[PDB]
């Protein structure tokens, strides 16, 4: 029951997301990055959107970067909720997955009274968001932040120092820094195994750098450091949310741009220019000058990586993506040496790996 | 009589479920579905083929150890007897036996499963 | 009941003449656990108790451990039945056939001997004490507390001297 | 009434015990996947209709494909539909399996799972919400208790 | 609510107080409304045999006392 | 800003009494007994769950479910095959096929919705110039037959007419933020 | 040794345990009262008969009838 | 007659597994938040019983490559081992009453774990012999400690007979003598019943499905119907071994009523477990046993050997 060699076969979910996207406007590609990664979509959609105003030289406006970081660590909650429950679910213990999966239902809520979607909300778009929050989200965010703390604590009073926990993941998955660094690791890959690396904090994108949380680090590098990580991380998810809610500000949601994103619809119905402008933008598109680019995010699983290369057209020459799981599940055998079969099912837990992403 | 009939009726009951689950359903036989399973692909290769026990020095010490149980289990009428002291002597004597066995296979890791 | 004991010897007989004929090592150890219950029965039978417990439970214990061991190490892509060799097959039925007409053979030389079929049945118990209360084998087997001890030393030295010799055995 | 009241009482009692107790299959492909364990969660808990999750396809009801079906993974899930024994149902989720959807023009998708195995209900969306798979499955309910296999074979 | 557990665990009370219940009526009913003589030890067996035969209806639980 | 997650810091500190408490710990499964606690605290909690077929959950007016096409208050398709919908439908899901009319009017003779290819993602009902094209709050229309899944201008139009008062208060208080 | 002794009580509180009892368990039968009883009780349960041995008439100790006070009496097994 | 009383012992005894599975269900649900099978019929009473019948008409299924002489054999085995179990158990009057009931207890619950065993090992599939083969390691590590449990705690009986435990927890329960010996059979039963944390012989998360991967139906429906009543069963040992219940000869009804609530506790207590822990792996369970429970069952073995001597309480015989 040893395992002596892992060989993922992946590819079983991957239906050239890649090429289809090279036929399609930079609009009407933006609900395939919602689907790359389905456990966290406004993330992914997020780098999309970074990477198409960095082409078009455009910046989003103020309201629109706070929104994005405020539901960017919503994402980020809903991620690691999935990759904790779902990690504790493989491993035996199954109450925290429905005891969680209840907020999660709420954070799904105010998804879709955002967007109109439980997922896949397409709602951050290149230039800003698609409409503004509706009265009262702030509200009832707060109400839903100022109580997710207990809960978190309730899963953590289950799994945190329970013996069977600590026995089942302790010095398992155990992954040098130096060789996660040559694998391509990324997120809390790095961060577990001490390694002080965290895209929002390094390189700053939209509002990262105006709000104040703390990296975790992990000092052993294995499943239960990794797992005190993602809690971590989710605690100051709730931080950098009540720092957005109190700065929330006033002004529009979209880049005053109309030849990038449409006019409002009574400007549509009472203006020459701005129906024209809705009537190109929602037939041909914006037309990206050209150039190529490889924008980052620290998705809530790593870094999720957009390399676009446009020519012009208002459709994008190539899409790659690089996705955060990609090296992981490569690195799945470094991990993987010297461990039973159990061993191996919580070690893919930790990698949290969605193969939407790992397959695009 | 009485442990017969009881144990025969419970065969019986068992028996008696098992064939009407075999006559009862409406059945489809082809090779698709007889065929193993393996996670939705087909056997690499058949599962006769050796699988190392990477317990078995521990599995051979439980034979021992559960003789051991056996040779244990008259006490309760052994204590029903007049020397007393010497059945105390001798049981004493081979539990301590058995716990020095098993604390020089631990220290020897006998315990540890074999890579 | 007459023939109670008499048929369960017989199927002793037969559950051991098949792990003679020696199918797989599965079929062996599922041959032995048969047998060992039938023996176990006997036992019982014969006013036994503890004795027939024990040897039923240690021998689950043992074909346990031989079963993990044969899929380990004894084990092969086509394991071979009692049936699906032609040569075990006729040999398993010629043994039956053979001992039943070899019990006719006995019981017609020697009308009474070895085998007594008319009249078996009435030789299974001898002697039993009335009105004891301390007859049980348990007693018997217990005395290696006080009475046998040497029995007791010598066994527990065959155990301890049996975790070293396999551990370095199985180095 | 008759005999034959019997016999329609008779596959009522069918009907009533494989609609009450129809374990689905663990499958979750793709995005859709998420939106069963959504399901399955305290909301909109599943199992207060009896449907519980099994691994086993020798042990499985219903199959609910729930996201992309690729050209690799047609053979997989041809295979455990044809292992799953008999009394067997399939429920398609999402517009991945229902069509196409947003890959139907790809080289390495199978534009609908009906090419593959045969479908007897399909739940739009993308992802189909919980209520509407909950839904979705009772109506897979409504089609078995309007079954009349047993009445079938007495008119036989 | 936690309440509407208990009906399934009624049931099981119920089931399994059954069995217990059942045994020691039966048992009583059938050895002359006394608990069945439980014979541990040949000296139990020979005194419920001796019963037996005194009884002269072949019961070990019919009693003949001082008028015998 | 990093802070450490499980890092051991000072050791030397061995007590009896911190010795006996982990020697109670150990011993008496302290932890795994707090652990059945919370399950127990839990079981003793309302449940989270809604008998859903009479008690539907929340649905905010920006929900995306079965599509609609709207009439004018004097009962005229708003169709005019503006013919952007088709256009931008990132799946092409949307096919028209549209002719002059006998009243000297634009309309579509053929409005198709493959809702097996449909992603149910609103641009079309926000690339319709005169709000023709919605999504209504509709979101149980699974069907048994695959073909009655490709939807046409007439089934659209029923669904209008069946949805207009919802689709109505959802857009009247929408708009302004559309 | 009482530092080793004291990190034993924390990280391997099991064989603690286990040495302790067994060293009890050797310890305190050869300390303590009423262990010559076991013996002394087993010895009164009569399993078997009595059996009466013929008198010579020159046997002083050994009763006549089973109430008279020559004997052993288990008055010590009454009032333990 | 004897046979009424057979019928009184085995139906109830089944009807109780039944609602067992239902019974665990809600109790998860509403541990969980949840409220569990709650539609099909008042309150969900009737769910075990839709089960039932749906396994029994679900299509068997006979895999090529399996032997079809073990593959059938086993599952009979187990239920009929599980039902047996339940003979000599005194409640208070057993319905067979065997001297050496305890050993006979100990004879059947080894055999049991052959029904796996067999079962793995027919499927003739690498799941099946995963299973098969983890189950021999949860053997090999609860038996060697299950044996001393017991011998520890018969040496205040005096007997290997179950009735005899009625008079000695007469005027008290043996928890109180033995509690640390209670914990230790406590988790071998969890163990032995092959249920969380120590479930790794169908482990889902792990395997599929473990010995029971190819079952299906009615052959599989065996199975978890065994596997519930031995729960109930090992349950019932514990009360009546540890906690026992109020026996007065004037009453047996209390007898059997309290030790009705005691087996209800105990049996919702492992689903309690379920829900609250994780899964041991298949090592950690044998290093727990053996380098835990053994060191200390040892001597907890021979403490109560020298309990009684230099006690002078020696257990009667008889
Ligand atoms: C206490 C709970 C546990 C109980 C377990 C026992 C379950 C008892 C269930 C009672 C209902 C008994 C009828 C079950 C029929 C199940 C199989 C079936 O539906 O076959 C239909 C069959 C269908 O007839 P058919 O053969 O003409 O159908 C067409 C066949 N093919 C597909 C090959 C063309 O009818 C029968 O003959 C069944 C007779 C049952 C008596
Ligand atoms: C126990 C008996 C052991 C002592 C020897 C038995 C001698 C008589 C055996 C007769 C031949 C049986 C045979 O051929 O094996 C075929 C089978 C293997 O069959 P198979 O796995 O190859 O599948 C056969 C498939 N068809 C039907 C298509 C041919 O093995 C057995 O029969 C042994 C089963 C055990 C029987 C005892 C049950 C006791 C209850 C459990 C305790
Ligand atoms: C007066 C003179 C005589 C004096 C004699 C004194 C004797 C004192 C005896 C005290 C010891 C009591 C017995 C305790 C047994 C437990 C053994 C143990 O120490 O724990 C081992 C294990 C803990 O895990 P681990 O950290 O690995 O321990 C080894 C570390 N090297 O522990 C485990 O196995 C836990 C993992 C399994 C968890 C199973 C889930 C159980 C849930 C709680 C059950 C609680 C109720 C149990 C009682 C039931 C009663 C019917
Ligand atoms: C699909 C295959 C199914 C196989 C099922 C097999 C079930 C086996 C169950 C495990 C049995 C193993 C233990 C050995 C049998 C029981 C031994 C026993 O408990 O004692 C039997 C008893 C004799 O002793 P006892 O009565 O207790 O004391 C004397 C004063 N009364 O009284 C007796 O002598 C009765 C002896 C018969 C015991 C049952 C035999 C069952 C045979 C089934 C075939
Ligand atoms: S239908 Fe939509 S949500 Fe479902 S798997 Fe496909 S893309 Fe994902
Ligand atoms: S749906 Fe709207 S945009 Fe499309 S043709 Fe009709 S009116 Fe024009
Ligand atoms: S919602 Fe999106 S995918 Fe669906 S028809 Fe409208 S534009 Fe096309």
């Amino acid at each position: 029951e040893m395992v002596r060699k892992c060989d993922p076969h992946i590819g079983l979910l991957h239906r050239g997301t890649e090429k289809l996207i090279e036929y399609k406007t930079y609009l009407q590609a933006l609900p395939y990055f919602d689907r790359l990664d389905y456990v966290s979509m406004m993330c992914n959609e997020q780098a999309y959107s970074i990477a198409v105003e960095k082409l078009l030289n455009i910046q989003p406006p103020p309201r629109a970067q706070w929104i994005r970081v405020l539901f960017g660590e919503i994402t980020r909650i809903l991620n690691h909720i999935m990759a904790v429950t779902t990690h504790a679910l493989d491993i035996g213990a199954m109450t925290p997955f429905f005891w969680m999966f209840e907020e999660r239902e709420k954070m799904f809520e105010f998804y879709e009274r955002v967007s109109g979607a439980r997922m896949h909300a397409a709602y951050i778009r290149p230039g800003g968001v698609h409409q503004d929050l509706p009265l009262g989200l702030l509200d009832d965010i707060y109400e839903f932040s100022k109580n997710f703390s207990l809960r978190i604590d309730e899963v953590e009073e289950m799994l945190t120092n329970n013996r069977i926990w600590r026995n089942r993941t302790v010095d398992i998955g155990v992954v040098t820094a130096e060789d996660a660094l040559n694998y391509g690791f990324s997120g809390v890959m790095l961060r577990g195994s001490g390694i002080q690396w965290d895209l929002r904090k390094t390189q700053p994108y939209d509002v990262y750098d105006q709000v104040e949380f703390d990296v975790p680090i992990g000092s052993r590098g294995d499943c239960y450091d990794r797992y005190l990580c993602r809690v971590e991380e989710m605690r100051q998810s709730l931080r950098i949310i009540e720092q957005c809610l109190n700065k929330m500000p006033p002004g529009e949601i979209k880049v005053d741009d109309a030849k990038v994103s449409p006019p409002k619809r009574a400007e549509m119905k009472t203006s020459m220019e701005s129906l024209i402008h809705h009537f190109k933008l929602y037939t041909e598109g914006y037309q990206v000058p050209p150039g190529a680019t490889y924008t980052a995010i620290e998705a809530p699983k790593g870094e999720f990586g957009v390399y676009l290369v446009s020519d012009g057209s208002s459709r994008p020459y190539r899409c790659k993506i690089k996705a955060p799981g990609f090296a992981h599940l490569a690195g799945l055998d470094k991990m993987s040496k010297g461990h039973m079969l159990a061993d191996v099912v919580a070690i893919i837990g930790t990698q949290d790996i969605v193969f939407g992403e790992i397959d695009r | 009589m009485n442990l017969y009939t009881v144990i025969f009726i419970n065969i019986l009951l068992s028996l008696t479920l098992i064939l009407v689950a075999f006559w009862l359903p409406q059945m489809n036989l082809y090779s698709e579905k007889a065929n193993p399973y393996e996670c939705g692909f087909d056997p690499t290769s058949s599962a006769r083929l050796p699988f190392s026990m990477k317990f078995f020095l521990v599995a051979i010490t439980f034979l021992l150890f559960d003789l051991e149980i056996a040779l244990l289990l008259p006490l309760p009428w052994a204590i029903q007897t007049i020397k007393t002291s010497t059945m105390m002597i001798m049981a004493f004597i081979l539990v301590t036996i058995l716990s020095l066995g098993l604390a020089y296979e631990w220290t020897q890791k006998g315990l540890e499963w074999t890579e | 009941m007459n023939n109670y004991i008499f048929v369960l010897s017989s199927l002793f007989l037969v559950g051991c003449l098949g792990l003679a004929l020696k199918p797989s090592p599965i079929y062996g150890g599922l041959g032995l656990i048969v047998s060992g219950f039938v023996g176990c029965l006997m036992v019982l039978g014969f006013g036994g108790s503890f004795l027939g417990l024990m040897v039923f439970l240690i021998y689950l214990g043992g074909m346990l451990v031989v079963f993990g061991y044969t899929t380990a190490m004894a084990t092969e892509e086509y394991p071979e039945t009692w049936g699906s060799n032609w040569l075990i097959l006729g040999f398993l039925v010629l043994g039956v056939i053979m001992e039943v007409f070899l019990i006719c053979v006995l019981n017609y030389y020697d009308e009474v001997g070895v085998i007594n079929l008319d009249g078996l049945g009435d030789w299974l118990m001898y002697e039993v004490d009335d009105v004891g209360v301390m007859l049980e084998g348990g007693i018997g087997v217990a005395a290696m507390y006080s009475c046998a001890t040497w029995m007791m030393v010598v066994a527990g030295w065959s155990l301890f001297a049996g975790i070293f010799i396999i551990i370095e055995i199985t180095r | 009434s008759r005999a034959e009241y019997v016999v329609t009482k008779l596959d009522d009692l069918i009907n009533w015990a494989r609609r009450s107790s129809l374990w689905p299959m663990t499958f979750g492909l793709a995005c859709c996947a998420v939106e069963m364990m959504h399901m399955a969660a305290p909301r909109y808990d599943m199992d207060r209709f009896g449907v519980v999750f099994r691994a086993s396809p020798r042990q499985a009801d219903v199959m609910i494909v729930a996201g992309t079906l690729t050209n690799k993974m047609a053979p997989a899930l041809r295979k455990v539909y044809d292992q799953m024994p008999e009394p067997r149902y399939v429920v398609s989720m999402g517009s991945c399996a229902n069509g196409g959807g947003y890959y139907h023009y790809s080289y390495s998708v199978v534009r609908g799972c009906d090419r593959i195995v045969p479908v007897d209900i399909y739940v739009p969306g993308c992802p189909p919400t919980a209520e509407a798979l909950l839904y979705g499955i009772l109506q897979l309910q409504r089609k078995i208790k309007r079954e009349q296999k047993l009445k079938i074979w007495y008119r036989r | 609510m936690w309440f509407e557990i208990l009906p399934g665990l009624a049931i099981m009370g119920v089931c399994l107080v059954i069995p217990g219940v059942s045994t020691a009526y039966i048992h009583k009913f059938t050895n002359g409304g006394k608990e069945k003589r439980v014979a541990r030890v040949q000296y139990q067996w020979y005194l419920m045999e001796r019963d037996r035969r005194i009884s002269g209806v072949n019961r070990y639980y019919v009693s003949k006392g001082l008028e015998n | 800003t990093y802070k450490y997650v499980n890092k051991k810091e000072q050791e030397s500190e061995v007590d009896m009494k911190s010795a006996t408490d982990n020697a109670a710990r150990i011993l008496m499964w302290t932890e795994l007994i707090r652990g059945l606690g919370m399950t127990l605290s839990y079981l003793f909690r309302e449940p989270a769950t809604i008998n859903y077929p009479f008690e539907k959950g929340p649905l905010s007016p920006r929900f995306r479910g079965e599509h609609a096409l709207r009439r004018y208050p004097s009962g005229e398709e708003r169709c005019i095959a503006c013919k952007l919908c088709e256009a931008i439908c990132p799946a092409q899901a949307i096919t028209i096929e549209a002719e002059p009319r006998a009243d000297g009017s634009r309309r579509t003779t053929r409005y198709d919705i493959d809702m097996t290819k449909c992603i149910y993602c609103g641009f079309c009902q926000e690339a319709c110039p005169v709000d023709a094209i919605v999504e209504g709050p509709n979101f149980e229309f699974s069907t048994e037959t695959h073909e009655e899944l490709l939807y046409n201008k007439e089934k659209l139009l029923n669904n209008g007419d069946k949805w207009e008062a919802e689709i109505a208060a959802n857009i009247q208080a929408d708009y302004l933020y559309r | 040794i009482s530092a080793f002794l004291k990190n034993a009580w924390a990280k391997e509180p099991v064989l603690v345990v286990s040495f302790s009892v067994w060293g009890l368990a050797i310890i305190m039968p050869m300390i303590s009262p009423y262990t010559k009883y076991a013996s002394m009780i087993n010895k009164a349960t009569p399993y078997n008969y009595p059996v009466p041995v013929r008198d010579d008439g020159n046997m002083p100790d050994v009763p006549s009838h089973p109430q008279d006070p020559l004997g052993p009496s288990l008055d010590w097994l009454k009032n333990l | 007659m004897f046979f009424i009383n057979i019928l009184t012992l085995l139906v109830p005894i089944l009807i109780a597994m039944a609602f067992l599975t239902l019974v665990e269900r809600k109790i998860l649900g509403y541990m969980q938040l949840r409220k569990g099978p709650n539609i099909v019929g008042p309150y969900g009473i009737l769910q075990p019983f839709a089960d039932a019948m749906k396994l029994f008409m679900k299509e068997p299924m006979r895999p090529l490559t399996t032997s079809m002489s073990l593959f059938i054999i086993a599952p009979t085995l187990s239920l009929t081992l599980a039902l047996s179990l339940w003979v000599p158990l005194p409640m208070p009057h057993p319905l067979i009453n065997l001297n050496l009931g305890i050993l006979f207890i100990l004879a059947t619950s080894s055999l049991s774990v052959y029904s796996i065993l067999w079962s793995g090992w027919a499927s003739n599939s690498k799941y099946s012999l995963f299973g098969a083969l983890r189950a021999v390691a949860q053997t090999i590590s609860y038996e060697v400690t299950m044996a001393i449990i017991l011998l520890s705690v018969l040496l205040m009986n005096g007997s290997y007979s179950l009735q005899t435990l009625i008079t000695t927890q007469e005027h008290m329960w043996l928890l109180l003598p033995a509690w640390p010996m209670a914990m230790m059979w406590f988790i071998s039963t969890l163990a032995e019943t092959n249920r969380a944390p120590f479930d790794l012989t169908e482990g889902e998360s792990e395997l599929v499905s473990g010995f029971n991967v190819e079952y299906a139906a009615g052959p599989f429906a065996l199975f978890f119907m065994a596997e519930y009543t031995n729960i109930i069963l090992m349950n019932a040992l514990t009360t009546i071994i540890f906690l026992g219940p109020l026996y007065y000869i004037n009453l047996p009804e209390l007898y059997s009523t309290n030790f009705m609530m005691e087996a209800l506790l105990l049996s919702s207590t492992f689903l309690w477990i379920r829900a609250s822990y994780p899964r041991f792996r298949y090592d950690q369970l044998m290093h727990l046993l053996w380098k835990n429970f053994l060191p200390l069952t040892l001597a907890l073995c021979m403490w109560h050997i020298s309990l009684p001597i230099f006690t002078a309480g020696v257990p009667p015989y008889m």
